[PDB]
């Protein structure tokens, strides 16, 4: 919530974002895959003399498609591949002894609770 | 009852991807600025922690399904200039290069009926100072803690994702999502796309003019009918901001103790006597964090089965053609084209519909010299004197040939056979 | 984890230990201070046991979507798309994981391209004739028809095309022999 002052120190390499004001990381030009996302399309990284870097976030490589009314393009050769997914279906069962938590081994403390049994049902 | 014209029509759906990221100040939340209150609230300060992981946990997952639904390929492909579909006119849903935001017609009429609460993620200390605190209901929330957190993607980067799926489809069909992008002619591909509900080719070649006029036409009504709808978008922007608003509100609560503010308390009472009065002021506003948290888990839990159930819709109407029914759209799914939309999708599902019927008498085989005769692909109709084979969804009556139809056995046990002549186109040629 | 470290709360009594209230403390003014601390952990084992509950609906769905996987992929070849893997599906093998499952998704990707000047139909003697189950093509001089996945050249017959209509309709049509198949045979 600042517009770059309401920050702990100024230092350098000031870039204001519409995130907000970052502070302690130099600015690049380029456009890389995100590493740490910032926001709003920033991300940031640790890069090479090291140092943190912030950038704009690049969506993947451009190609155009070469259209025309009477042309089509056809594979000639196939390849075989193999992928991989993974998915979970179940977790760790657990059960609870109430009373074990609550009081321990105190005899008052069971006394007490005996009016709280219903909830620990 | 076999039709004999088709309607070409464009349906709309609208899902939900996404709702806001939150983030909670505790502290500024349960004491403000007195110091007392927080040396009291140091013995709860695991529950703060909990809920903030609680939180975290929800706004990196919205991340992750707009990633799943709009950032399925990494090409970004550009729309050709020169625009030769066979008639087919997409100008109202590919973007427009003279805005600043480069958004189809369509994204521009869908941004503009939801209002989102605050346009923005950058309100200075200075913007709101005295008298619009307290009346700005933003800055009544951001003096106790509450703050909302931007999204990962811009609308300009998800925009740039739906015009390269746009032009991936009308330039290459179906094989951009299978491996790399093969360009065909956009009326072949129509063509391949009648052959996928069980329509001949010709049928679309010969009816090409009438057939890119429907879709023309059917385009102008989805265009006409929004610029006069998304409710489903509204409502996640409209909880959001009331979950946040009655925290607020539940900050007058005394949970039976002699006031609700801290500083009243403070003053007229010593801090022995303070102290119990706090504790139950402290135990009242973790229980309202608390159940905000729980609430923010069941909300997000429904957007993710939302998300999913988007990410399946792009992957199998509009990087293909599919086949079960009422998937995508009413009718015959003929194919599908994304529109961006805030938090959420708009699909146009375009669709194939008989339209005209006519009534004939039908039969299941054919009786020629003891052999009973089936249709390969299609079915016997009779106008009343006359027998012909023709293909079920549409009707272009043919002369049944041996080259048209398949023997097997004899006429003794079929029910409902028929005595009929069979061409046999080979007589004549021999002779 | 968590639950063990929450016994330490006071919950704002004057310890979190029972046994250092019990004594120094008689049963009429220990019951206040054990009454605090029962409730705050209580409070505590139903937050875990509504997360618990959370996660649990969450495992579900994700177990609903393996079951649906497993009946498809794996017992079946799947016509949807991106369901078992990217590519035209052909199989899937699954292996068991601790907590889960892995598929091996074995498709079918086209690897490599050529460019083809196409069109929709063949004008003969004043028909026109479509592909059955292929596409028309030109290496540049000759026409063929093929298969739109796998590139296969063959002659145009009539045993290969359909009829339909004549020529003064389709939009881009062209001239080209269709062999037809018999008339050597009948001389
Ligand atoms: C930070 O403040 C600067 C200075 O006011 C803002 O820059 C202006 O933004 C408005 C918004 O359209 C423009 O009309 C002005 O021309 C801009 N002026 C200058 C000098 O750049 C900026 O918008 C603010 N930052 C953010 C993220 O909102
Ligand atoms: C089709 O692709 C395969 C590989 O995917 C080709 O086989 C390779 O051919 C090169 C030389 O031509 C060899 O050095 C490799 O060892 C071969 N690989 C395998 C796995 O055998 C094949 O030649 C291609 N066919 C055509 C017609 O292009
Ligand atoms: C099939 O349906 C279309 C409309 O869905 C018909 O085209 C219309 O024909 C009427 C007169 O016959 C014209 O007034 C309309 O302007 C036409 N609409 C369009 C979009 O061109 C077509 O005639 C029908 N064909 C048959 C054989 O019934
Ligand atoms: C495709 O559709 C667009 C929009 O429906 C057409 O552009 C309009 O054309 C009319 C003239 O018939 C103009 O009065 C409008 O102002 C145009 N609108 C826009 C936004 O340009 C366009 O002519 C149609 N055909 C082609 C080939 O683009
Ligand atoms: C059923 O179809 C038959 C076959 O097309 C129709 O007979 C044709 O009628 C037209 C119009 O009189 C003639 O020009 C053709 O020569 C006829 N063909 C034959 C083979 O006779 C017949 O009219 C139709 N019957 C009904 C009741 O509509
Ligand atoms: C279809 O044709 C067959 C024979 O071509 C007919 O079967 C004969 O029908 C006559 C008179 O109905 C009987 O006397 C014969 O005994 C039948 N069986 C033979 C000749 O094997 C059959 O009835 C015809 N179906 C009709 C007219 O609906
Ligand atoms: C297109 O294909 C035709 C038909 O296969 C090619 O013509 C053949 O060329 C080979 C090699 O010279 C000859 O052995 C055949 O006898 C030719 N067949 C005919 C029917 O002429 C032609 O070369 C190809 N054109 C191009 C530009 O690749
Ligand atoms: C395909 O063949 C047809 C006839 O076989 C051609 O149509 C004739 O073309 C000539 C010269 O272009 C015209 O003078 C005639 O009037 C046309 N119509 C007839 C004879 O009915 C057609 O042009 C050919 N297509 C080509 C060469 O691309
Ligand atoms: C980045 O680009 C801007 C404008 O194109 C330019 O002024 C600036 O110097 C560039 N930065 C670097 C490090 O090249
Ligand atoms: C088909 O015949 C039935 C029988 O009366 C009639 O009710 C129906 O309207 C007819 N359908 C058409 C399209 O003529
Ligand atoms: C249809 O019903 C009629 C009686 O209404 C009967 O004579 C005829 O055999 C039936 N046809 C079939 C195929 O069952
Ligand atoms: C097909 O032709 C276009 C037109 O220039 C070309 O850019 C493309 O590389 C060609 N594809 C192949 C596989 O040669
Ligand atoms: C393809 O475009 C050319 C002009 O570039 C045109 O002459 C030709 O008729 C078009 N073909 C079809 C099938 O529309």
């Amino acid at each position: 919530d600042v517009n770059c002052w309401r920050v702990y120190s100024t230092g350098s390499n000031v870039f204001q974002t519409r995130a907000g004001c970052l502070i302690g990381a130099e600015h690049v030009n380029n456009s890389y895959e995100c590493d740490i996302p910032i926001g709003a399309g920033i991300c940031a990284s640790y890069q090479t003399s090291q140092s943190i870097i912030a950038y704009t976030m690049s969506l993947g490589a451009e190609n155009s498609v070469a259209y025309s009314n009477n042309s089509i393009a056809i594979p000639t050769n196939f390849t075989i591949s193999v992928t991989t997914e993974i998915l979970p279906v179940s977790m760790t069962k657990t059960s609870v002894d109430c009373t074990m938590y609550i009081c321990g081994d105190s005899t008052e403390c069971s006394n007490l609770l005996l009016q709280y049994g219903s909830f620990c049902t | 009852a076999i039709p004999t014209n088709f309607t070409i029509s464009v349906t709309t759906e609208i899902l939900p991807v996404s709702m806001t990221k939150t983030s909670v100040d505790c502290t500024m939340y349960i004491c403000g600025d007195s110091t007392e209150c927080s040396n009291l609230l140091l013995q709860y300060g695991s529950f703060c922690t909990q809920l903030n992981r609680a939180l975290t946990g929800i706004a990196v997952e919205q991340d992750k399904n707009t990633q799943e639904v709009f950032a399925q390929v990494k090409q970004i492909y550009k729309t050709p200039p020169i625009k030769d579909f066979g008639g087919f006119n997409f100008s109202q849903i590919l973007p427009d290069p003279s805005k600043p935001s480069k958004r189809s017609f369509i994204e521009d009429l869908l941004f503009n009926k939801v209002t989102l609460a605050d346009a923005g993620f950058i309100k200075q200390y200075g913007d709101c100072l005295g008298d619009i605190a307290a009346r700005d209901l933003i800055c009544a929330q951001k003096f106790n803690g509450l703050t909302v957190l931007p999204p990962l993607l811009t609308d300009e980067m998800i925009a740039q994702y739906t015009s390269a799926l746009l032009a991936g489809t009308i330039t290459s069909g179906w094989t951009f999502g299978a491996g790399a992008a093969l360009q065909i002619p956009f009326a072949m591909q129509m063509a391949y796309r009648f052959n996928g509900i069980g329509v001949t080719q010709n049928v679309l070649y010969e009816n090409q003019k009438l057939i890119a006029n429907q879709f023309n036409s059917a385009i102008g009504k989805i265009q006409d009918s929004l610029s006069s709808a998304l409710g489903k978008l509204q409502d996640v922007v409209n909880q959001n901001a009331q979950a946040l608003n009655t925290l607020v509100k539940q900050l007058s609560s005394n949970f039976g103790a002699i006031s609700s503010v801290l500083n009243d308390i403070l003053s007229r009472l010593d801090p022995p006597e303070a102290e119990v009065q706090i504790d139950r002021l402290i135990t009242g506003r973790l229980q309202s964090l608390q159940t905000y948290v729980t609430q923010q888990l069941i909300r997000a839990a429904e957007i993710r089965a939302s998300a999913n159930l988007a990410a399946t819709k792009m992957s199998e109407c509009v990087l293909g053609q599919s086949k079960r029914v009422d998937f995508c759209g009413k009718g015959y799914h003929l194919m599908s084209f994304p529109q961006s939309a805030p938090h959420g999708v708009v699909f146009l599902h375009v669709t194939y519909v008989p339209a005209q019927e006519k009534n004939f008498t039908t039969a299941p085989a054919i009786c020629h010299d003891g052999k009973a005769h089936f249709p390969r692909e299609g079915v016997f109709v009779s106008n009343g004197t006359h027998w012909f084979v023709t293909q079920r969804n549409f009707y272009e009556p043919q002369i049944i040939t041996t080259d048209n139809t398949f023997v097997s056995g004899n006429c003794d046990v079929v029910i409902g056979i028929v005595n009929n002549t069979v061409y046999d186109p080979l007589q004549p040629e021999l002779d």
